[PDB]
């Protein structure tokens, strides 16, 4: 009953989970380990993964995992940042509840101010993005999300990103209607050894089963024909029927015998035609390998089915679903097929140069630590889901981060606070309070003192300037010090800023979190 | 902070089972696995790779020693222990409220100085003031000192030298070199082979014949079995005539007759295989001077194909001539009641193998692995030209210029530097206590010559007592201290970097 | 029962550690005071250490080894009660990583008195002989900072130049060359002339009374003047009519026979008695205070007189009551009349004129200038004075770091302890100063660190001695512009006296409880 | 530990509950549980609060500092312990959560009370202290709600001729001003005389004494009696030494003599023909206010008695009978007699007429008025906010936290009020911008008005009080940190 605080614990089971999400966001933060149910431990910094390993029975912390699910899928940032927006709204909120407020006004009130607080985020954008996919002019949207994990690679990981995003990218002008960039034509890929400085950015997709054969890499010729059998290889037989039984004796030597020479009928008619790569994603039988040897075939195979789509796409070729029909209108062709050495150990790579543009990349990582390989693999798909958010719909628009934005639509609050009246003064007091919770972890993570970094926010972002127009600087954030002396630096040095649509979609996403567990005065469950 | 309380101590007791195994003198520790088997080693990798921690941060430092032995090899066990000793100096440091990621922040920069510090105590030296014959005897003595071989160590190093200068000195590994052990015997009397020898298990008959003199002996690998027995099937013949009786028992002797017939042709004087060779060969091949063993182990079978280049082939049917081999001499030594197969004098072999006697089995294992921290002494002297005096020396180097350092630096970075530096000192510590020597009282002797200027000063193994380890001829490559503090760190920043661990039951 | 081991020896170090804790919240005057409940029920407030520790009831053997050591230091001393709890209370909480090491104690024990008495040789380079005083004044601080919780320390910056010159002149060598500074010195009298900037420092003696008739002058005899105290009186009193008269008017005719220049009467002097004091230009005063004549016949050589019991003999014993003063003269003082006395033989006493809005605040002023003036007098008192605010803790932590090296023999871990354990006063101090305790710990010894470095040379170019800690300003500046000063002897009695009580603890390996 | 910081916020906000909807004129009545089993139905708040036992020892102080406050002014007592309650509440997650040093929140609380008496001294507004029709309004505070509200119309004219008797300027710059120097111990000290009616009372300047003439056949008509004042009676340090006694004292040939203790049958025959009246039984006390309204001087010895005695200044001597009891008539001091028709009325009247003349004098000592009814208390917690913003500094989080205490003591009289307590707060701030804070609260209506037609004010040294021993008493518990037990 609501006499012994149902709506406060149901606030107090989230607050005492709040903890954990708020050391995630940034660089100096901390992170949780999780052992899997399969016996591994698995360790990241965003919260989306986290939350779909840990069983939580509890619906009013699905309200919050169901809200981060729409920053992780609709956008690349800000997994993190709804789980300390949401959280301290219940907090803040204990104020109004213990003065008697009804929950109407307190969800009134936020509604109200956030119409207030988007309308303002149009005047917070200063520059715009023009779009050009430079080399150095996409290391500025990417290193703030690359950023807050694995600090100190950041410099080195930046540049892998920033490639093969150019690379995804088609060649196109004045053409808004039809989409480029996709999600999942980027894969990554890790092996155990080497180092960081050994990275490169590869076009293509990066195989690193072994040959299976003799031959282990083609020509340097231009236009490699590469066929892709879906069904395995195997003595050709009936469509209808055809099913192989034992009976006598004397049908066994036929069995043996039989399968030599169909297997080799059908590989010397697609050898004929030219085609020097056979791709096969089911297994392959042991005679096939010693006809494919003579003939000088690549032996590939790929075991895995979600990969075959999007290779149709690359090299161009079609599955067969049948043996022995070399169509030439379901072959493919690439330019450059080798033979690498990738973390120490042989592996054939599949790349091109120029001709058969495509938009599927892979970004090659060494490391020694195969933990530190599972987070810097997560941010790269992390890093380029922001792509797709600089598209037409205020994909060029950005604000200062790093605490710098939400300090200074503190002010902005707290003057529409006086000017509307009614009751609702008192939700938009605490609506700007409720923002003090982001500079204040960056500081505690960071080793700094609370009573430090607070004030001098506040009289950075707070002068007297005899004008309308404003003055000095307004990018001040939240410094990590540890370096220099004392003090705080401007953000833009650094190049890093919070994107605009990460930002404004994390406001809507963020107050109807909270809203609904508000919302719930009873919850009614069984024994589990 | 409840939880990264129990993280520290997750971290010492590990680092206490591996505190006893620091040193060549060093304690052994045993460890009963659950297949029941008994293991007891010094080398800190196969330790924690067969403890199987289920905490997580007790494994993360089982993860970080398999990486100091891929990528080096060498230091697994001081590569925890340096690790682990961080956890308890910032144990004090969390309850005055001073937050972990400043700690972890001043161990990067501490780190980034000191790797700097030991190139300049690296110096490469290759032909000055030595030679070429004596340059590699002088390191092999040092791990072989104050030993039960001390005595017999004149002997030994011979073979341990030519051991690796009987491979290509730009490809070298410690499992390259085979190791048979021969129970009875003078230790003073084992001899090095220059191809490659197994235990010899087979027991059963076919004796006297077969002598250690041969020419020319070819070998041919085997897959199948040669023999005509059939151990597993069978199959039920009955016959209701009488004098067919006689005729029913006479038949399969002619079945693989027609395969054996091939193996004549071929002319192969040794026969090795991974399966037990029946005894009814084991009289033809006297005749023909052909050479069988059978009872071989898989692992040495590799050997023989690197070693005469040969190939293993299912049936007799396609095997080609090429694939034969032969060696320049045989021998086979009756000594310990044991018939022992050897080969010599191959030029095209890829491996040896080193034989040692002594007077009892446990006692030729501690010669066997006193042996290996020879060798690797010796393969990464040809490898790595740049070489750090150890022993103490640079260990203490490294603590005495953070002291400095830390001077000049202002905040919480100069306590926690000097605390990674009073990290430091377990490493002397534990190698003085597990040799015997008190670990206080040289504490505050080595402390004295070391204020003097002169960084080269380590502790003797020997006699207790403070000097020079150059006259020691304690050489350690650059490689391994600079790994370590890597490893260590890296290791240790991400335990300290975890407040909360959870663990779900599946 | 009886417990040994060493699990009464971690009981014990727990047992002072918890009553450590208590006491670490009044370190200071910026700490934090307490409430001490008795069975009855009653409590009291107060911020001293000293009475907190007599009236705190805790059995056990070790806790009553303390009260006997804040009562030895407020009967030598009084100050550092607190101080000298945690250095001792310290010592036994670094015991316990010595335990594990195997560490016995009597090397824990003589480690502790070999640096001991090495480190008063150390404080013997830091205490000098007052300095800085051509150039500048270092005491204007002192008191500074004792009247920063009063009105008058606005004001106190323009004030300070004349209490500094007003101790110089009163330095005696009281009793057999002391050379220290008394506390009866500094007269203080109220008076309202002009604005507050405008007090004037008076250098000398200044009497508190009027010129009685104006017609005489007020500068007479320059070169040599006599003063006579006497408190009997020139007026009739009663104990015919004109034999009272009569008895009095010889008592005048001595006067000039002796040749007293000055005449001072408690109860004024009558018309016919100062009629002869014209013509022989002699200055009569009226209304005398009684209180005033005390210290004028220590400072003149006189002897105040009430009455002559001596006999039948009736005169004022010329030349043996009569003073030795240089110069007496007067000039106008804006609505305000006294007489002025300087140059005497052996004076040891000063006079200042209080000046402030109106007389109400300047009896507040009388009586709170003694508080001020006893911060400056008891530290000037003794000739050896050190820096304080951690400068003590933080050259004894560098001293003992290469001293440690010179013995050896297990005494090294012992002094490296013993020197790290000095470093938890200016900790407790940061922690009541709302400043970070480990930023200005660390940064002290950084400081302290490069400074030593260049003393064994005998040469220096930026390297300065003297770095403090500030707990009002949170910064680091100097102690000695600061005006934070301690006497050596508080030092040495400190050092002493907390290892004396860590000794008895040590040595006790078993307790027995019947 | 930090647990000891806990309990003294907890034990404030103990003491507190109690005196929550005790603030006000609309304050409820209590019940007080005995031990024995006795009740206390009494709603005054700082008269229960003796009685309360109390285990925190943080309690017992604030017991104390209440006692303080109740001698010197009869109101407010129980307005500094929730004003000095409520700000160790918002301060509470500001000393933990925020982990903020608790001097800095000390500190603040310093900066905030200068900054918050110069609010009080702008909002004041001007009286007339001279004026007697409006000190009626004022003083009523301490008279309606009680038995003297019929007679309220006399009792003003009582208590202002007792203030303005003793009141001296003394105007100037050089030993220092009091406003109007008031002395209410010694001066204005009570007695009271049975008989009368309260209509006729008015204010006695001078000595009164209740006992009669001892001696059967006197004059009761004496022109102008001397007062005579002694140490030791009339009687044997036989006959001889008596009248040597009497001698010293009828040098001077008095007509009147006053002995404080009692006086032997020898001595009336010799002081008889002597034309002199006998009154012994005198109180020591009351001698220092004889000598002041006289002039004769006290001696010891009757030998030592100067002549320097005048008896001037005497209004009458008429012995009359007053309620059947014989009374005397002596009218830089006064003597207030109160008669009625009762004991029990006048021993109300006491009471009541000390706490009238209390806040007269909290009117006299400050020459301005504050808005009441929580009017001041929320036009200070608006200015609050607006220098909060120009501090700049880490003390601005614990000085917001004192405008939500000092808008608790309107909101307490909403509690009582029965209304809506966030939707009259709501629009209650924004009426003192533009309204020059004349908007207050209206305790029998419930509706929020302005104080302009009604006219309720108070002095400002009560408010001035009230705040500043409210920080006194919340940082004094701040001061301790740690509590032990033990004699």
């Amino acid at each position: 009953s609501n006499a012994d605080g149902q709506i406060i614990k149901s606030i107090a089971a989230i607050r005492e989970l709040h903890q954990m999400c708020l050391t995630s966001m940034g660089p100096c933060g901390r992170n949780k380990i999780i052992v899997n149910h399969l016996g591994k431990i698995i360790i990241t910094n965003d919260a989306a993964t986290m939350l779909r390993e840990l069983d939580i029975v509890h619906p009013a912390v699905k309200v919050l995992v169901m809200a981060t699910e729409q920053q992780k899928i609709d956008m690349g940032d800000g997994t993190n940042l709804v789980m300390i927006l949401a959280g301290e709204l219940l907090n803040v909120s204990e104020k109004l509840i213990s003065m008697g407020l009804s929950a109407v006004e307190i969800i009134q009130g936020y509604n109200m101010a956030r119409k207030f607080t988007l309308k303002e985020l149009d005047e917070m954008v200063v520059g715009e993005i023009t779009d050009k996919n430079d080399k150095n002019e996409l290391l500025k949207m990417i290193k703030p999300v690359i950023s807050s994990k694995k600090y100190g690679s950041e410099d080195i990981l930046s540049e892998l990103v920033s490639e093969a995003v150019s690379h995804v990218l088609p060649v196109a002008q004045q053409a808004g209607e039809i989409p480029y960039f996709n999600v999942d034509s980027i894969r990554v890929v890790k092996i155990m050894g080497g180092s960081l400085s050994n990275s490169t950015v590869i076009k293509g997709m990066v195989f690193n089963r072994e040959p299976e054969g003799h031959v282990k890499s083609l020509s340097e010729d231009k236009k490699h024909k590469v066929a892709v059998f879906t069904c395995p290889l195997d003595i050709a037989n009936t469509e209808t029927k055809g099913t192989v039984l034992l009976h006598n004796a004397q049908e066994m030597l036929d069995f043996s015998k039989g399968e030599e020479k169909q297997i080799d009928a059908m590989m010397k008619e697609i050898a004929d035609m030219g085609v020097e790569c056979i791709v096969a994603g089911a297994g392959v039988g042991e005679l096939a390998l010693h006809y494919l040897n003579r003939y000088g075939i690549l032996v590939l195979k790929v075991p895995s089915k979600f990969e075959l789509r999007r290779l149709c796409r690359v090299c161009g070729a079609t599955p067969l679903p049948r043996l022995g029909a070399p169509t030439p209108e379901e072959l493919g062709l690439v330019e450059t097929v080798k033979t690498m050495e990738i973390g120490g150990d042989r592996v054939t790579v599949f790349k091109q140069e120029q001709g058969e543009i495509s938009r599927t990349s892979t970004i090659i990582l060494r490391g020694a630590t195969q933990n530190n390989l599972d987070d810097i693999e997560r941010a790269i798909d992390d890093g380029v889901a922001a792509v797709k958010g600089l598209m037409k719909p205020s994909g060029g628009k950005l604000l200062p981060g790093a605490g710098a934005t939400e300090i200074e639509l503190i002010s902005r609050i707290t003057k529409y606070g006086e000017r509307t009246p009614g009751l609702l003064q008192l939700a938009i007091k605490q609506f700007a309070v409720a923002f003090e919770v982001v500079p204040r972890t960056l500081a505690e993570t960071a080793g700094l003192d609370v009573n430090e970094v607070l004030p001098n926010l506040y009289a950075a972002h707070n002068v007297t300037e005899p004008g309308a127009v404003k003055t000095d600087h307004l990018y001040k954030g939240v410094d990590i010090d540890g370096e220099s002396d004392e003090g705080v630096k401007d953000i833009r040095e650094e190049n890093i800023y919070d994107m605009l649509a990460t930002k404004k979609f994390a406001i809507n996403v963020a107050t109807e979190a909270a809203t609904t567990v508000l919302s719930i005065d009873q919850i009614i469950m069984a024994k589990k | 902070k409840g939880q990264i309380i129990s993280n520290i101590n997750a971290c010492v007791a590990v680092q206490e089972a591996l505190k006893p195994t620091l040193g060549p003198l060093g304690s052994d520790i045993l460890i009963v696995t659950s297949n029941q088997k008994t293991t007891i080693s010094n080398d800190g990798a196969t330790i924690l790779k067969l403890l199987d921690v289920v905490h997580p941060a007790a494994k993360t430092l089982v993860d970080i020693s398999r990486a100091q032995d891929a990528e080096v090899g060498d230091g697994t066990t001081s590569v925890t222990i340096l690790a682990g000793e961080l956890m308890k100096e910032a144990k004090p440091f969390l309850e005055e409220g001073i937050s972990s990621h400043l700690i972890m922040k001043g161990y990067r920069k501490a780190v980034s100085l000191a790797v700097e510090k030991i190139n300049e105590l690296a110096v490469d030296i290759t032909s000055e003031k030595s030679s070429g014959r004596e340059l590699l005897e002088r390191c092999a003595r040092t791990a072989m000192s104050s030993k039960l071989i001390h005595n017999n160590a004149d002997f030994f190093v011979k073979m341990c030298v030519d051991a690796v200068l009987s491979l290509d000195r730009n490809d070298l590994d410690d499992k390259l070199i085979g190791i048979k052990k021969i129970p009875g015997g003078a230790m003073e009397e084992s001899l090095f082979i220059n191809g490659v020898a197994f235990k010899k298990t087979f027991s059963y008959a076919g004796f006297e014949q077969q002598p250690k003199k041969f020419n020319n002996p070819k070998i041919l690998s085997l897959n199948v079995e040669l023999e005509l027995k059939a151990e597993k099937d069978n199959a039920e013949v009955r016959v209701e005539h009488v004098e067919d009786y006689q005729a029913i028992v006479d038949a399969e002797w002619q079945l693989i007759f027609e395969k054996l017939r091939q193996v004549e042709e071929t002319g192969a004087n040794i026969v090795l295989s991974k399966l037990p060779i029946g005894d009814l060969a084991t009289q033809f091949f006297a005749d023909r001077n052909i050479f069988c063993a059978g009872r071989v182990s898989a692992d040495d079978m590799n050997r023989v194909i690197q070693a005469v280049g040969g190939s293993i082939q299912s049936t007799t049917s396609d095997i080609k001539p090429e694939h034969l081999g032969t060696c320049a001499l045989f021998e086979e030594m009756q000594i310990g009641s044991e018939r022992y197969n050897l080969f010599q004098g191959c030029p095209q072999a890829k491996t040896c193998t080193l034989l040692l006697r002594g007077g009892a089995e446990q006692v030729i294992a501690e010669v066997e692995r006193s042996l290996h921290d020879a060798i690797m002494i010796v393969k990464r002297a040809l490898q790595n030209k740049l070489i750090v005096a150890g022993g103490g020396a640079t260990e203490m180097e490294v603590s005495k210029c953070l002291r400095d350092y830390s001077k000049t630096i202002a905040g919480k970075q100069q306590m926690i530097i000097n605390a990674f530096a009073k990290a430091l000192e377990v490493i002397p510590r534990q190698l003085c206590e597990n040799a015997g020597f008190d670990a206080i009282e040289i504490l505050n002797k080595l402390r004295l010559a070391h204020s003097k200027g002169e960084k080269w000063y380590g502790v003797v193994f020997e006699t207790e007592n403070i000097g020079d380890n150059f006259a020691k001829f304690v050489w350690e490559p650059a490689l391994v201290k600079i790994n370590a503090l890597n490893s260590a760190t890296e290791a240790t920043n991400l335990i300290l970097s975890v407040d909360e661990t959870i663990t779900n039951k599946g | 029962e009886k417990i040994s081991g060493d699990d009464i020896r971690n009981q014990n170090v727990l047992a002072t550690m918890a009553v450590a804790n208590v006491v670490k919240s009044s370190l200071g005057p910026v700490g934090l005071d307490k409430m001490l409940v008795d069975d009855i029920g009653d409590f009291t407030v107060t911020n001293d250490g000293a009475t907190i520790l007599s009236l705190l009831d805790v059995q056990h053997p070790a806790g009553k080894i303390l009260v006997e050591l804040a009562q030895q230091q407020d009967r030598e001393i009084g100050d550092g009660t607190t101080s000298v709890v945690i250095i001792a209370s310290e010592l036994l909480k670094r015991a316990n990583e010595l335990v594990k090491n195997k560490i016995h104690p009597t090397t824990i024990i003589t480690g502790f008195r070999v640096a001991l008495r090495e480190a008063i040789r150390f404080i013997n380079e830091v205490l000098s002989t007052s300095v800085d005083t051509l150039g500048k004044e270092t005491l204007i601080n002192i008191a500074k900072t004792s009247m920063s919780s009063k009105i008058i320390g606005a004001d106190s910056d323009f004030f300070s130049n004349m209490v500094v010159d007003a101790l110089l002149a009163v330095k005696t060598q009281n009793s057999k060359g002391e050379i220290k500074y008394p506390v009866k010195a500094v007269n203080v009298l109220k008076a309202h002339g002009k604005s507050a900037t405008e007090s004037l420092l008076v250098p000398g003696y200044a009497l508190n009374c009027t010129v009685a008739s104006q017609a005489m002058p007020k500068r007479i005899a320059g070169g040599n003047v006599k003063i006579a105290c006497l408190d009997l009186n020139l007026q009739k009193a009663r104990m015919i009519r004109k034999r009272e008269a009569g008895i009095v008017l010889e008592r005048v005719k001595k006067i000039i026979d002796a040749g007293a220049q000055v005449v001072l009467t408690t109860k004024g002097i009558d018309d016919l008695c100062l009629k002869e004091f014209v013509e022989a230009k002699i200055m009569g005063v009226r209304r005398c205070k009684k209180e005033d004549l005390r210290r004028i016949a220590r400072a003149t050589g006189a002897t105040l007189v009430s009455s002559m019991s001596n006999l039948e003999g009736e005169e004022t014993f010329e030349s043996s009551y009569l003073g030795l003063c240089d110069e007496v003269v007067q000039a106008k003082f804006s609505d305000d009349e006294c007489i002025l006395i300087k140059g005497t033989s052996k004076h040891s006493s000063s006079s200042i004129i209080l000046r402030g809005a109106n007389d109400y605040s300047l009896d507040e002023m009388e009586r709170s200038l003694h508080d001020s003036l006893s911060v400056v007098k008891r530290t000037l008192e003794s000739g050896n004075v050190v820096p304080g605010g951690g400068c003590v803790e933080a050259a004894l932590n560098i001293y003992l770091d290469n001293f440690a090296t010179t013995v050896g023999s297990r005494e090294q871990l012992a002094i490296a302890e013993f020197a790290a354990a000095l470093l938890i006063i200016p900790k407790t101090l940061a922690v009541n100063a709302a400043k970070d305790s480990s930023e200005l710990v660390a940064k002290l010894r950084s400081y302290h660190a490069a400074s030593q470095m260049a003393k064994p040379e005998d040469v220096k170019r930026r390297s300065y001695r003297n770095y403090g800690l500030d707990l009002i300003r949170g910064k680091i500046v100097d102690e000695i512009h600061a005006g934070v000063l301690e006497p050596t002897i508080s030092k040495v009695k400190s050092l002493k006296s907390a290892l004396e009580a860590c000794v008895a603890i040590l040595r006790i390996d078993t307790m027995i409880t019947v | 530990g930090r647990q000891a910081q806990i309990s003294n916020i907890t034990a404030a906000k103990a003491v507190a509950d109690v005196i929550r909807t005790c603030l006000g004129p609309k304050a409820m009545l209590k019940m007080l549980l005995d031990p024995m089993g006795g009740l206390v139905l009494t709603n005054d708040g700082h008269a229960i609060l003796r009685e309360i036992d109390v285990a925190h020892p943080a309690a017992k102080s604030m017991l104390e500092l209440s006692r303080t406050q109740d001698e010197e002014v009869g109101d407010g007592t129980t307005t500094v312990i929730i004003l000095a309650g409520e700000i160790l509440a918002q301060c509470a997650p500001y000393l933990i959560e925020k982990n903020i040093h608790p001097v800095i929140i000390i500190q603040a609380l310093k900066k905030a009370l200068t900054d918050a008496l110069e609010v009080i001294k702008q909002v004041s507004k001007p009286v007339d202290v001279e004026n007697d029709a409006a000190m009626k309004k004022l003083i009523q505070a301490s008279i309606g709600t009680k038995y003297v509200i019929h007679w309220s119309e006399k009792m003003c004219e009582l208590a202002l001729d007792a203030v303005k008797t003793v009141r001296k300027d003394l105007g100037q710059t050089v030993e220092g001003e009091p406003n109007f120097e008031i002395d209410i111990k010694r001066y204005v000290r009570v007695e009271k005389i049975p008989g009368g009616d309260v209509l006729d009372s008015r204010v006695l300047k001078g000595v009164l004494l209740n006992k009669d003439v001892v001696h059967p056949k006197m004059s009761r008509h004496i022109e102008n009696p001397r007062v005579v004042l002694l140490d030791c009676p009339l009687e044997y340090k036989e006959e001889e030494q008596v009248q040597l006694m009497c001698e010293q004292i009828l040098a001077v040939r008095p007509t009147l003599v006053i002995t404080e203790k009692g006086v032997s049958d020898l001595a009336q025959h010799y002081l008889l023909k002597g034309g002199c009246s006998v009154l012994r039984r005198v109180k020591k006390s009351d001698n220092n206010r004889i000598a002041r309204v006289t002039g004769a001087t006290i001696v010891n010895r009757v030998e030592d008695l100067k002549e320097s005695d005048v008896g001037t200044n005497c209004g009458l001597f008429k012995v009359e009978m007053i309620g059947d009891e014989y009374f005397s008539f002596l009218d830089k001091a006064c003597t207030i007699m109160l008669r009625g028709g009762s004991k029990d009325i006048l021993n109300e009247i006491d009471r009541n007429l000390q706490d009238a003349m209390a806040v007269a004098r909290n009117v006299m000592l400050s020459p301005s008025l504050s808005p009441g009814g929580g009017a001041t208390e929320m036009a200070v917690s608006v200015k609050l906010a607006e220098k909060a913003k120009q501090l700049e500094g880490i003390q601005q989080w614990p000085y917001q936290a004192v405008a939500d205490a000092m808008e608790c003591i309107p909101r307490t009289l909403i509690q009582n009020a029965g209304g809506d307590p966030i939707r009259l707060l709501s629009q209650l701030r924004a009426k003192h911008a533009q309204g020059n804070f004349t908007t207050g609260i209206d305790g029998d209506k419930g509706k929020i008005v302005d104080m302009v037609s009604y006219g309720i004010w108070e002095p400002e040294v009560i408010k001035q009080q009230s705040v500043k021993t409210a920080i006194e008493s919340a940082c004094l518990l701040l001061r301790v940190d740690d509590i032990v037990s033990g004699v």
